[PDB]
């Protein structure tokens, strides 16, 4: 048994998106697609389901309207169709399988990642930032690599060859006005600061870049 | 719909130290068929959600005995009897009696140990941002627990509230600590004008609030 | 459905073949049909019937090979039906006809002719086939990794609507009628009551005569059954009316005070409205004069709904059967 | 719970002929397969699980059953069973608020009456002849039915008070302090009072009253014995 | 005809189904609350007895595997062995006669007939307490009679067509 949904996608305000769910390994036609959203701050919603074999969908009271159901019994699909898209519509959409009343939704798909925003595929504005000059010396200073200005994500921000795997503190990226923005720090030794040579090697996946820019020493 | 409530929304609890969540409906979810359709969800971070139990007692094959549920009517309860590691997560009740079927509102289960004293940093914007005509300005609230922590910028004196991001890293692993980066932005007319900027920090391990200013005027 | 078709199959047996000059000119045979092989063609949307023919007549058999082989048979076909604009409508029940265990690669139908063949139809009088074309379709079940042809005809049946017109549609607007009738009728007669009573009463009885015909389904609403279940809901709307308005008729000074607003409204500014001007006269009897007011406040409340309902009614029978026309 | 109803009924197969000791029937798949399933229009189908039963105490028997639940699309009844319900149960009240002066009350009521139980009659029809359990719009159309009933009578005993003179029935002091002073102030009635006869036409509308209020809050409160069914 | 199991030692098993349509005397003295003796009577057609005798399986009918209808209950089944005589023919035939006691279970009969005639038969002497001025008795006493004869007519539609009950 095995459930595969399609890929991220990111669609400006006001569109429709339509998300595959494609199940095999069992009989795709007599179990129902559960729907399910989850919002990035919290909490599970459900969405709605379907039965491929029939054509029967029900809808919960918050998302009909939204939220469209087809299903396609020859390519084991079945699809959803978001209906004008706005910005608190952008979240981790899971198809399950269930069947009411027995066999619970033991089975989920690995998760579509919807994003609804004007902007454009900005590439990264990372501004390294080091150690203010007026700032005292201890045997344990953290460092840092401020990235912004980037969209979408997500930005595998690291160290040399990972120099550093470990006290690393990758804070989740935020939209500061339009585009994301994170911040991450670690943790060296003041002693081997003006000798180890480490760099924040940041990367954008989505852009194709891979700059690793490094902070001198103050 | 049936209104479907957990009670702790966190439930902080100690390796090897027996958790309990609660679950309660806004009307009976027991159905005519002699079998209450209550089931468990359990969602690690960035995972699609795992099935734990279903009717209530029922254990989905391939769990870890030390699972258990329970309860009747209206009152539900999951108990783990030695958590680890592999047990930190989100767990969402179900029902699956009256149509529509809805989620829980979720459990975020922690664990908790000895209390950790906060680490503060603050840095300045840099150059490049005082080329593209702009301020950002950011202090890191490193390794500290609990969650009661608290963050404020004091500039000049006064206190800055307007424009202040606010971002944050739920509980490591390596050290099962928090993290806390909040931040702001100012312009160059307004970077260049106060003398001071500081950003403090309240927690439980210290009453008396953590300060951390820097003088642009230097 | 119920049908009664021949179902007329032709193909080729390379083993019934002979030379007619051998046998003294023996062209064709009538042998029994249980003898030879036969495709077998099922009938897929089946309900209460059989699936494959079951008479079994003789099959002609020539002297190169052919076959071919015409028995009757009843088939009741299952058929979704629509009684949107019943009894108006018209329907369309298919057949899905194949072969049940040679797929493709072994046995192909081939459309003998695309229209169902009606030179021996026996005019049933209630139904009127408008067409009735054979189409050949090919699609696969996750049975068998074959292909599986079928041909499939659809039977757009158009039924003629004076049977049903004339026993249901036109009593239902003879009572219709009458539903706004109540409003005119005066108060002290007594019979307001009796008349509204009765018409609920009649309209119901026609949606469930109505109801006893029409399939029990959950998709479509015949326009009929709407329309008649609005007029219900307008009937007792008129019912609950004219029980206030009779309770308002038989008010005295000994039994009700009536507030000067009501005096002010109802005998200055809403007669007026309505183009009925109450005659100027003077009663010298205190109680018999409000007595009079009383019943006249009666008359202004009727002579506002009926004007209400005759505007709801004529604006919700053209807003309800009129698109459906056009 | 008829319209609102879902059906759980199953297909049990077995070989008739060979016993478990001689062939074993599994399942190819858990549920039925419904690839080439044709929706019903009337039922909607929820689940078709399929299981392989033994029994520990033969060792000789073996089948598969396959549970059908379905459910019922309830707009159809819905529209021809439930709302012609609600609306002629509406009416059982007016007859309260109908002056005993227009000769009318029987009329009304007999008509409700009539009405409801050609109703129970249908419904009897429809549901199986099975006495386990009593569909709940019949129970509410039966309930309905003993309320018209005793507004019937009410109504007659109404009708008997309202058609009293001076010069046939005596009217007792406690007829008076009760009914043209207490009961009327607690109804916000407050009699003009501004003749005997008019006093008994007054009692009798002080009655009818007083049930108008009765029939209001048990109807209101009969919403417990029907909003429990959707 | 189902296939018959058949033993090393001469023995025959033969359990086929059969839906059989028999013929019952129907008591209605206390319906809906009457209680059936439905019989159904089984023996050889042409072997006397002589050459095939029945023999009592078990007294009760087996209902391990009965499927409640819902609407009757069997209060007993006990098949009773007979041996009588026939004026066709000069041999002794026996036979087996089983008889089906089933009760009526009486919610919904009594539901849809009993407590409607109970309602209507409330009113039929409420006419006499009628005002003569509501010029409304004759309306009543007609409403009532004519239900009465209507529900007169329902039940005769359910019960039989038998004059000794
Ligand atoms: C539809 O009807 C069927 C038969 O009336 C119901 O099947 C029965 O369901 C109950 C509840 O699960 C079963 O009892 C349980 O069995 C399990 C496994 O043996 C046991 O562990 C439990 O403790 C409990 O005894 C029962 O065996 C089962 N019987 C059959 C013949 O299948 C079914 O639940 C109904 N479904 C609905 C949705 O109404
Ligand atoms: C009748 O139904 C068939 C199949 O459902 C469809 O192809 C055809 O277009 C229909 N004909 C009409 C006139 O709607
Ligand atoms: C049923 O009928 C049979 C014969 O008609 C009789 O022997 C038996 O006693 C009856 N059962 C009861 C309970 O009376
Ligand atoms: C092989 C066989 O018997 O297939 C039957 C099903 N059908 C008609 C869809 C092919
Ligand atoms: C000999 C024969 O066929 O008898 C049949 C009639 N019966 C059942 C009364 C004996």
């Amino acid at each position: 048994v095995q459930l595969q949904q399609s890929g991220a996608e990111v669609m400006k305000p006001g569109a429709s998106v339509k998300i595959s769910c494609k199940g095999t390994g069992y009989t795709f036609s007599s179990y129902w697609i559960e729907w399910v959203k989850q919002r990035p701050g919290h909490g599970l919603e459900r969405i709605g389901e379907i039965l491929p074999g029939s054509g029967s969908t029900n809808y919960n009271e918050k998302f009909r309207g939204k939220a469209t159901f087809t299903a396609d019994k020859s390519s084991k699909t079945a699809y959803m169709q978001l209906s004008s898209l706005t910005s608190e519509d952008s979240a981790v959409y899971y198809c399950a399988r269930y069947l009411p009343y027995y066999y619970a939704m033991d089975y989920w798909g690995q998760g579509t990642s919807v994003t609804v925003s004007s902007a454009k595929t900005t590439p990264p504005s990372v501004y390294p930032l080091a150690p203010g000059s007026a700032a005292q010396t201890n045997s344990m200073v953290t460092l840092g690599c401020l990235v912004k200005g980037y969209f979408p994500e997500p930005v595998t921000v690291t160290w040399n060859s990972g120099s550093l795997s470990s006290g690393v503190h990758t804070f989740p990226a935020v939209l500061q006005s339009d585009l994301y923005t994170l911040s991450s720090s670690v943790t060296v030794p003041s002693s081997t600061w003006p000798s180890e040579t480490v760099t924040c090697n940041v990367a954008h996946p989505a852009s194709s870049t891979k700059v690793d820019k490094k902070i001198v020493p103050r | 719909d049936v209104l479907m409530t957990q009670t702790p929304l966190s439930l902080p609890v100690s390796l090897g130290d027996q958790a309990s969540i609660s679950c309660r409906s806004s009307q009976s979810i027991v159905h005519s068929n002699g079998n209450t359709y209550l089931e468990w969800y359990l969602q690690k971070p960035g995972q699609s959600p795992k099935l734990l139990i279903y009717k209530v007692s029922n254990r989905f094959s391939g769990v870890p005995d030390r699972f258990s549920g329970s309860g009747s009517g209206t009152d539900f309860t999951l108990k783990i009897s030695r958590v680890e590691a592999e047990d930190l997560g989100v767990y969402y009740c179900f029902q699956g009696s009256h149509v529509p079927w809805t989620f829980g509102g979720g459990t975020k289960l922690e664990i908790k140990r000895a209390d950790a004293a906060p680490t503060v940093s603050i840095f300045p914007p840099s150059s490049e941002q005082l080329t593209s005509g702009g301020a950002s300005v950011v202090c890191f609230l490193n390794n500290f627990y609990p969650k009661d922590i608290n963050v404020k910028w004091k500039i000049d004196g006064s206190e800055r509230q307007n424009g202040v991001l606010n971002s944050w890293t739920d509980q490591d692993s390596k050290d099962s600590t928090y993290s806390m980066s909040s931040t702001l932005t100012l312009t160059k007319d307004e970077y260049e004008r106060h003398n001071s900027y500081t950003c403090e920090a309240t927690h439980k391990t210290s009453t008396s609030p953590i300060v951390k200013s820097f003088n642009r005027n230097e | 459905m119920t049908t009664n078709v021949w179902v007329k199959q032709e193909w080729h047996d390379y083993k019934l073949r002979w030379d007619p000059a051998d046998y003294e000119n023996v062209t064709s045979i009538r042998i029994p049909s249980e003898l030879i092989w036969r495709p077998d063609i099922v009938l897929y949307n089946n309900a209460d019937g059989d699936f494959a023919v079951t008479h079994l007549t003789k099959a002609h058999l020539f002297h190169d090979g052919r076959v071919q082989w015409t028995p009757p048979a009843i088939y009741k076909s299952s058929c979704s039906i629509d009684v949107t604009f019943f009894p108006f409508d018209q329907q369309n029940c298919t057949m899905k006809f194949g072969s049940w265990t040679y797929d493709k690669a072994k046995i192909d139908l081939v459309n003998m002719h695309s229209r169902v063949d009606q030179l021996d139809f026996w005019e049933s009088g209630e139904w009127v086939i408008v067409d009735a074309v054979g189409t050949y379709n090919t699609r696969k079940y996750e049975c068998c990794a074959e292909i599986y042809p079928d041909i499939t005809y659809a039977f757009v049946i158009r039924r003629l609507p004076l049977f049903y017109t004339i026993n249901l549609i036109i009593p239902c607007l003879l009572i219709s009628c009458l539903t706004v009738l109540v409003f005119y009728l005066p108060s002290e007669c007594g019979e307001k009551i009796t008349l509204c009573i009765s018409v609920l009463l009649s309209l119901t009885v026609f949606l469930l005569l109505i109801t006893e015909i029409i399939p029990s389904t959950s998709l479509v609403i015949p326009l009929i059954g709407e329309y008649l279940l609005f007029t219900m809901i307008f009937v007792t709307l008129s019912i609950v009316i004219t029980v206030f308005v009779l309770n308002v008729h038989h008010r005295s000074p000994r039994t009700h005070t009536m507030p000067t607003w009501v005096r002010r409204v109802f005998l200055d500014i809403v007669p007026r409205l309505l183009l009925m001007k109450r005659p100027s006269v003077v009663d010298t009897d205190f109680e018999r004069s409000v007595k009079e007011d009383w019943k006249y406040v009666a008359m202004v409340i009727d002579r506002i709904f009926l004007w209400m309902f005759i505007i709801v009614c004529l604006l919700g029978t053209v807003g309800l059967f009129l698109p459906p026309w056009l | 719970h008829f319209p609102f109803d879902q059906q759980n009924c199953t297909m049990k197969f077995r070989s008739w002929t060979y016993d478990r000791t001689e062939i074993d029937l599994v399942l190819k798949s858990e549920v039925a397969s419904l690839d080439d399933f044709t929706p019903s229009g009337e039922w909607d189908i929820v689940a078709l699980p399929g299981r392989r039963n033994e029994n520990p105490d033969d060792s000789t028997y073996v089948d598969i059953t396959y549970d059908f639940i379905i459910r019922r699309k309830p707009l159809f009844y819905t529209i021809n069973l439930i709302i012609p319900c609600v609306l002629i149960t509406s009416l059982a009240i007016l007859v309260f608020y109908l002056p005993s002066d227009c000769g009318e009350k029987m009329t009304l009521c007999i008509s409700v009456l009539l009405a409801l139980t050609v109703f129970l009659l249908l419904i009897s029809k429809i549901v199986p002849p099975t006495s386990l359990d009593v569909p709940l719009v019949g129970k509410y159309l039966m309930f309905t039915m003993v309320l018209v009933t005793f507004s019937i009578v009410t109504s007659v005993c109404v009708l008997n008070v309202h058609h009293r003179s001076p010069t046939t029935h005596t009217m007792a002091p406690w007829v008076k302090v009760v009914f043209l002073e207490k009961l009327p102030a607690l109804l916000f009635m407050q009699q003009p009072r501004h003749s005997v006869s008019e006093d008994w036409k007054y009692v009798a509308m002080v009655i009818d009253r007083l049930f108008l209020w009765i029939f209001v809050f048990v109807c209101v409160f009969g919403t417990i014995g029907m909003f429990l069914q959707p």
